[PDB]
């Protein structure tokens, strides 16, 4: 139903981080120890797939990264960190509103059907300790560009290139909706500053990359705040910024951008992930709160993720959980219970993307 | 008008709200008070997080109720 993606760096690092156990140069933290705890089959005698797998499994339905996580291994380890905020995900879904945010969602007349590509955002918060995006994109504390660019370059690529050919296979083109990804919750200290970083980040991948996505059309990058309206050419696309948090009237994340429809272009949406959450994050404790979650509670991205058949719900702009579990419930009925309940874990197929910039198995 | 608590990881806000007050609302009053921006504010109370659009009386927030603010 769903299908995870990372670059080829990301699988170097998970097989640097499998040799490293195999060698004892690092231990597992205690989530990632607790997936492989199930297993009856040790570390040396996994595949590279099983044991990328795993690691992914080791995300719990939510979790708030900025703040509650201690990069020690008594959750994750840096090491692991830095691999899971590489992943990403994408699913089919139906669309049931526009996404906006709280009472302001917008409910299609008829669901509208597209893509959601879950990517974690640079996690430049912490509770504790530095975070290996930290490490990796701050030059003494100051952000660096570059640094950032190859970042998200790494994340969002496998995404691009698995709906360029997506848009190909449907004898489409492509309209991605991207979001203010990393600049709310994960953007700590840097929530003054990030906002042309991301900006930048994605003109440069698009720029860099235009001649290996001739499927992707229209790009709609919405950061809410704190950027000017703005389009611009880059290669053939369409490039937007359309902050809908200063022009009024523009359209959804959760909606066909102008310029496309159902006829010409299949819809993506990026949603800004979270290294350590199953899909939707927040909205697994029922909260339709962040990027993250509202997109998630406003798809059926839980049914998705889960297998069940939940029921949209007009009045909250909200997937359900199925009536089957929430009929004879005196409580506790989120979609997290759901799951606590029925034993439901995240894990499903991966691939990688290859020196030839094609997506293939991880061996 | 009403006043509820907001526990840090520690020091309590005293907000001054109303049961019609939504949680961006709430936010906003914390951001005023503290200067954390409303983005970077997770707001939990009886062990759900509180979302944007509700109100406080949605949750059943009462008088002295106590909120409690994730940080980084
Ligand atoms: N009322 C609003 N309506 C629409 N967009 C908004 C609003 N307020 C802010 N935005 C924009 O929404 C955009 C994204 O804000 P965030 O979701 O925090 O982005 P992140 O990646 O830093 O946080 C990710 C974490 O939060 C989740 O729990 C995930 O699971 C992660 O744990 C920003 O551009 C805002 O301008």
């Amino acid at each position: 139903a769903y299908q995870l993606l990372l670059s080829k760096e990301t699988l170097n690092k998970i097989l640097q981080y499998k040799q490293n156990l195999e060698k004892g140069l690092a231990t597992p933290g205690k989530f990632f120890l607790e997936e492989l705890s199930k297993q009856e089959k040790s570390i040396s005698e996994m595949d590279i797939t099983t044991f990328t797998q795993l690691l992914i499994q080791s995300k719990k339905p939510q979790v708030f990264a900025e703040s509650q996580v201690y990069h020690d291994g008594t959750d994750w380890t840096l090491e692991e960190e830095s691999i899971l905020g590489d992943v990403s995900v994408n699913m089919p879904v139906t669309m049931y509103n526009d996404g906006g945010h709280g009472s302001s969602f917008k409910n299609h007349p008829k669901p509208i059907s597209g893509y959601l590509a879950y990517v974690p955002g640079a996690l430049l918060a912490s509770g504790s300790g530095p975070t290996s995006d930290m490490k990796e994109v701050l030059d003494n504390g100051k952000l660096n560009q570059d640094k950032l660019n190859a970042l998200y370059e790494r994340r969002l690529l496998p995404q691009l290139i698995h709906f360029n050919e997506l848009a190909r296979q449907n004898e489409k083109q492509a309209a991605i909706t991207i979001p203010g990804i990393g600049t709310g919750c994960f953007s700590g200290a840097y929530y003054d500053v990030i906002k042309p970083y991301v900006r930048n980040a994605l003109i440069h991948i698009l720029e860099k990359h235009k001649d290996s996505l001739p499927y992707i059309d229209i790009i709609h990058y919405d950061p809410y705040m704190g950027d000017e309206p703005a389009e611009k050419k880059i290669g053939h696309m369409s490039f937007r910024v359309s902050p809908s948090g200063v022009v009024r009237g523009t359209t959804g994340q959760l909606d066909y951008p102008l310029g496309s429809n159902p006829d010409t272009h299949i819809l993506v949406s990026i949603v800004a992930w979270a290294h350590f959450s199953w899909p939707g994050n927040d909205y697994w404790g029922g909260a339709r709160q962040t990027d993250d979650g509202v997109k998630a509670a406003s798809t059926d991205t839980m049914g998705q993720v889960t297998g069940a058949t939940g029921v949209y719900d007009k009045k909250w702009g909200r997937y359900m959980p199925p009536e089957s579990f929430t009929k004879d419930r005196k409580g506790m009925s989120d979609w997290g219970d759901y799951v606590r309940e029925n034993g439901i874990v995240f894990n499903g197929p991966v691939l990688a993307l290859d020196k030839s910039g094609k997506l293939d198995t991880l061996e | 008008s009403m006043q509820i608590f907001v526990k840090t990881l520690g020091k309590t806000i005293t907000l001054e709200v109303e049961p019609s007050d939504t949680i961006e609302n709430v936010k906003a009053k914390i951001q005023d008070k503290e200067g954390i921006p409303p983005d970077q504010q997770r707001l939990i109370f009886a062990g759900k997080q509180l979302e944007d659009g509700r109100t406080l009386s949605d949750y059943n927030i009462q008088k002295e109720s106590t909120l409690h603010l994730v940080l980084r």
